[PDB]
């Protein structure tokens, strides 16, 4: 038989927490099913509602003279009229009607589709909705800006961003390596990285949500409900990464029929830099691209399909595209604990409960948890199934064909 | 070789704090630069230069000094009188130019010629260590109430006005004003170009063969043998060298009167008397080594293409076969070796100094009529500087209007030869392959030429090159007791290697003790 | 087994720093992990809200005769009025009804973006620029106006750069060397054969140099700020935020520009050799490696110069001219002259040579902790790189794998 999922009881169900007026249990994936067997879906936290035990800890705070953003976010009240939204509903601008004041008085400047998207939240294991904890539409009265060389147009950066510094590198790599005495290998590379982004450490502005999903965290270790928030927001936020594009191709020869169906490398290299049938391998390339607007990219893959190098148009075309679609070459993720506004009620325990939650994540979903495969072949988690991959023409759902 | 080891970074512990200079208010100290990382290896955290705030706990007057002659608050900036009220601020302050309702005071009307452009890098101080433009040392603004124009000999550009029919000279750009520092300006279109394009090829070739046969008969025994030997050499040597100078103006600096820039005022101003090592290094770190006193502006262009090929081959034979007949009976015997050797290398340098990044690069890439005549447009509008004589930055201090700083001078003069010892780039290690040592703050790098590669050069990606030495840097001065000190030096920074020259520089050299 | 990083337990907690109402501790990181094992993700730093148990001391002083701006910049009289935003907030004008008394003299002026971008923050691990520092908008009231060399346009200079000199210079290098042999030769022979090409090629294009000065400079308010908020303590968290915010080193000056390049390498050789000694060689390679590169310019003329650089087409020369003009557009600092961020730090700020003192402290420690001098050796030779928060291992001999275990 395979192995359907293996889980356990609803542990340790709690008491109350006074504020939040309800109890949680933290159930555990015992294995992640195998072989095509069933597959693990259940949940892995769980509460009831309570009829309060006792007082509530007095746990609300207000600004005091700073700015009683109506979402809470008690802002400097020179923002107050500021004509700029730093309270997150317009409340600042909806109180202050009187007068405008607006920072960037005479500039004509635009907001950047990176700068609002900028710091994703990221899960080590997936993808998350409300991907920004950043707020990036938060200026802060400044109008710190920089312009975009491609079009000169002038983008403000919003203030979580320290740093915003367009670029233009493009990259591109075509390695081919055979020996005898033998192996052949080949890949090709490019990278068209636009830009950098660097966000401040300290003093960050999150979004309502998130200070609201921070006071629903029970004070006390539910890693269920902490695994909700791990799950909504992020494991790590990206706190520096550089937006483009990159793709790279790969075409691994037998160099015996090689020899005889072409002759040599020249016979396919003038096609970059005519055609015999019967070569074929170099020409079913595989392909990963990343990034990018898909339009190009697919007709870029419509014609290495073909065995035909795209034309220098296309590529130019996607890389124009990138702009309009671009994603992170490369990122320095650091922990969603940093971001846990300091003067928070009781920010420090929710912190560290967040760190447990984040460990938990970890030794829960990991291929530790699953068996051997049925004969030394790789065992992987993907969505949270174990199931087998081998690469050497092995098969069956276990590699069990050799 | 392999690459020399890295080497950390180390500084000196800090000097003592100098004592509260009262008109500053700060106190200063220094470190030395011990070791640069000249490869791989941790660079210093740290400055070797060190301020801080204090108390002097007295009063300073020299706000008062000068006040014979008009004295800015801002700046130590002093005017003859009928620069106040001139019409033209002189001192950054303008104090020289408020409260002037007295507006009779005002000189000239002049303001409808701008400044010289590119006037300003003249004014920059030099680093002969780096090659580098320091702080300005003259002021490039400063006119002492002069309206003296230069006319620009440029100044034709086509414009058309469709109202009329007209094609016509526009005469804006037809006068500068000269600032004062400039003793002259000077335009005037020369070029030169220089062009040696050389190729020499030589084939030789032999072919040398014997075959000897003899046949006797008595039973019968027959033989025959050979040697043969082909023996090919080719070499190909192409040279071409390519110079164009454009000259569009020359200037000459002032050896008079010099105004000196605010900042290299109030900086010359802060430094003690008393010679202090790190305050005047801080100076000449600043304003540079050098200060410039000659101009010519205009763009350079330079090619250079080598080619040499060879090629060898060879081959040996030599073979006996016989016959014999008692049953007869058939032998043979011998050897053959072959041999074949290619080489080419092909090197070009083009390099372009001038007027824009556009045909810049366009004259970089292909030399033609077009691209020669564009870049040489391009010329009109941003010359570049393409020679200027230049003395070190203490000679300026003769001729400033301060009048004399003896003292200041001759510390700056003995801070200036330490300076030019201690950042010497002989401390950047040895740069093979005849890769460029730099040394740059605290740390060094080895400029590396496209045929080679490493942290010292040191892999150049052919089996070998003839790559010139270069000398360490002169050892300390001698403990002198007899009358001269002695200082030595050896071209072992590489040694000359695969051949390459000795360089050329003294082995020794001797001062008064 | 490869090895999930490992770091220290926490610092001791610092006391209570007052006005800032925090405490900090640090955890440095023992083992970088290697050879993926888990990253160090963990933040090196922590810190916690506190009650103050001791009087403040403000950061406020009466600059006297200087007005104090919103900002808290303090300004030099003549500069009320002056139109100029000297305190990037316009409480330098306005206050004022009239008499603007404004630089310039009603001539064409613009302002240069070069300019404005001057003096990048740079971290020393990677070299990665960030924002200047510097404010570069406040024209201490002067005009200065300088020709964009590439453009008849003419920009005010802005105070904190003493010189931006057009100084153009491009260059072109190629070099081509190619080799080819056959030898058929103890009791030796041979049928070596070999067939090998180097081509490289760059062209690096000088758009022009800053010069930052070196006095009396002008920093913005969040970084002095950010200076402001940094603990007295030496608290390593607090000082790596804020070197990581704004790098280690400044440049003090740069050049601007850009840069093509482009490396083809082939390697065809084979051995045979046979005989006694006093022999059964055999052995095949093929390498064959193209890289290339473009820095700066605009996208849509960089993208296609370097696809025709990387074609054998002979390239059009109006392609070349129109991404070196493009440069003007979008330039790179191709070259800078570092200087270390704690010289930014303003004298006569509270306790400004502590700061300093600390921030070279942190620099000490940034480079130390994130060097991979504490990373385990690579297995053949191969270079160890400090990845991210893992080493991993490369090899530019035949070895492979990421520790270069294997050939």
């Amino acid at each position: 038989s395979h192995i359907d999922c293996r889980m356990s009881p609803w542990s340790e169900w709690s008491q109350c927490d006074p504020c939040l007026r309800q109890m949680f249990r933290s159930r555990s994936i015992e294995v992640f099913g195998q072989f095509n067997g069933k597959r693990c879906t259940d949940a892995v936290g769980d509460r009831r509602q309570c009829v309060p035990t006792e007082p509530c800890e007095d746990a609300e705070d207000d600004c005091g003279n700073d700015f009683q953003c109506s979402t809470g976010r008690c802002i400097k009240m020179r923002l107050r009229c500021n004509g700029d939204n730093d309270c997150g509903d317009f409340s600042d601008e909806d109180d202050c009607e009187s007068e405008p004041r607006p920072p960037c008085r005479d500039r004509v400047v635009e907001e950047s589709e990176l700068a609002r998207t900028a710091g994703y939240g990221i899960n080590i294991l997936g993808m998350d909705p409300l991907s920004t904890p950043f707020d990036n539409e938060f200026y802060n009265g400044l109008c710190n800006r920089d312009r975009d060389g491609n079009t000169l147009t002038y983008y403000r950066r919003p203030w979580n961003v320290a740093s915003l510094i367009y670029e233009t590198k493009g990259e591109k790599n075509f390695r081919t390596e055979h020996y005898e005495e033998e192996k052949m290998f080949l890949h090709v590379k490019g990278e068209i990285h636009l830009g950098r982004f660097v966000m401040r450490n300290r003093d960050v502005v999150l979004t309502t949500t998130f200070v609201d999903d921070i006071k629903a965290l029970p004070t006390t270790y539910e890693k269920g409900e902490y695994f909700a928030f791990l799950e909504t927001y992020g494991t790590h936020y990206s706190s520096s990464g550089s937006l483009g594009g990159l793709y790279e191709l790969i075409y691994v020869l037998d160099k015996a029929s090689m020899k005889r169906k072409g002759v040599e490398l020249k016979d396919i290299k003038r096609c970059l830099g005519v055609n015999i049938t019967s070569e074929n391998l170099i020409d079913d390339v595989v392909s990963l691209i990343r990034g990018g607007t898909r339009k190009y990219a697919f007709e870029l893959k419509e014609k290495l399909l073909r065995g035909t190098v795209i034309d220098v148009t296309d590529f130019v075309n996607w890389a124009s595209s990138i702009n309009d679609a671009p994603v992170l070459i490369s990122q320095k993720l650091s922990p969603i604990y940093n971001l846990v506004p300091v003067k928070m009620k009781n920010a420090h325990l929710k912190k560290q409960n967040l760190e447990r939650a984040i460990e938990d994540y970890i030794n829960e979903f990991s291929v530790r948890k699953c068996h051997t495969c049925q004969n030394g072949g790789t065992v992987i988690l993907m969505d949270g199934k174990c199931l087998c991959a081998c690469p050497f023409k092995f098969e069956g759902i276990a590699c069990e064909i050799s | 070789a392999a690459t020399p080891a890295a080497v950390t970074c180390q500084l000196s512990n800090w000097s003592e704090w100098t004592d509260c200079f009262p008109c500053q208010d700060k106190k200063y100290r220094h470190r030395s630069l011990l070791q640069p990382n000249k490869f791989g290896g941790t660079i210093c955290s740290g400055d070797i230069w060190d301020q801080a705030s204090c108390s002097s706990s007295t009063t300073c007057v020299r706000q008062a000094q000068c006040g014979q002659d008009f004295q800015c608050k801002e700046t130590g900036r002093c005017l003859k009188r009928h620069l106040v009220c001139n019409g033209d601020q002189d001192c950054l302050d303008g104090s020289d130019e408020d409260d002037c309702e007295d507006v009779r005071a005002i000189d000239e009307d002049c303001s409808q010629y701008e400044p010289i452009p590119g006037s300003q890098k003249a004014a920059l101080g030099y680093n002969i260590l780096t090659q580098e433009d320091a702080q300005s040392v003259y002021d490039a603004s400063y006119y002492g109430g002069q309206c003296e124009t230069v006319y620009n000999g440029e100044w034709r550009e086509l414009r058309y006005d469709s109202t009329c029919e007209r094609l016509y000279y526009g005469d804006d750009e037809k006068y500068f004003r000269k600032p004062y520092n400039f003793l002259k300006y000077h335009f005037e279109a020369l070029a030169d170009t220089g062009i040696s394009s050389e190729f020499y090829d030589n084939a030789n070739d032999l072919l040398s063969k014997v075959k000897k046969d003899k046949s006797d008969s008595f039973h019968s025994q027959d033989t025959s043998f050979l040697n043969e030997l082909n023996k090919y050499n080719e070499k190909k040597f192409i040279f071409t060298r390519i110079f164009t100078k454009v000259q569009t103006a020359h200037f000459k600096m002032r050896k008079d009167d010099i105004m000196l820039d605010e900042g290299m005022l109030q900086s010359l101003m802060e430094l003690p008397d008393q010679y202090n090592y790190g305050m005047y290094a801080k100076f000449i770190n600043d304003y540079g080594t050098h200060y410039i006193t000659s101009g010519s502006m205009g763009g350079i262009y330079e090619y250079i293409l080598v080619i040499d090929k060879a090629k060898m081959e060879s081959l040996g034979i030599t073979s006996r076969d016989i016959t014999t007949c008692f049953h007869c009976k058939k032998f043979g015997g011998g050897k053959t070796e072959r041999a074949r050797k290619a080489m080419a290398v092909e090197d070009i340098i083009s390099r372009v100094r001038g007027g824009s990044s556009g045909w810049s690069g366009g004259l970089a890439q292909n030399r033609s009529t077009i691209t020669y005549r564009s870049w040489g447009r391009s010329l009109k509008y941003n010359p570049v500087v393409i020679d200027f004589e230049m003395q070190p930055i203490h000679e300026v201090l003769r001729h400033t209007s301060l009048g004399p700083l003896e003292a200041k001078r001759q510390n700056l003069r003995r801070a200036l030869d330490q300076y030019l010892m201690e950042f010497n780039a002989c401390r950047c290690g040895p740069c093979f392959n005849n890769g460029v040592p730099i040394l740059e703050g605290t740390s060094c790098r080895c400029q590396c030429r496209l045929g080679s590669l490493g942290a010292a050069c040191e892999q150049t990606q052919t089996e070998g090159a003839k790559a010139d030495g270069s000398w360490s840097c002169w050892s300390s001065w001698s403990v002198c007791r007899a009358g001269i000190q002695e200082r030595r030096r050896e071209c072992d920074n590489p040694a000359p290697q695969n051949g390459g020259a000795s360089c050329p520089g003294r082995k020794v050299q001797t001062q008064a003790c």
